[PDB]
């Protein structure tokens, strides 16, 4: 419900999980799905750290 | 790079590298070429 102001934006550390990005075209059609060093469209194949 | 990217930029990367491979590849072909000669002249002469 609510989120953060501009200067003291919060920081989310995630890990030990799956991440299912598959239901990705299922919401508030996202404006923005800029993407860099990644290719967006169904490649969540990949494991970070 | 294959199993990331996707073809519009993938296919400017693989240039690039194809290039810097064909490079290298041209000057060692040209150092063998000359060594090549080299040695043929002494066999000449030690043939001689």
């Amino acid at each position: 419900t609510r989120f953060a102001s501009v200067y003291a934006w919060n920081r989310k550390r995630i890990s030990n999980c799956v991440a299912d990005y598959s239901v990705l075209y299922n919401s508030a059609s996202f404006s923005t799905f800029k993407c860099y060093g990644v290719s967006p469209t169904k490649l969540n194949d990949l494991c970070f750290t | 790079i294959l199993s990331r990217l996707d073809p519009p930029e993938a296919e400017v990367q693989i240039d690039r590298l194809i290039t810097g491979r064909l490079q290298s590849l041209q000057t060692y072909v040209t150092q063998q070429l000359i060594r090549a000669a080299e040695i043929r002249a002494s066999a000449n002469l030690a043939a001689t």
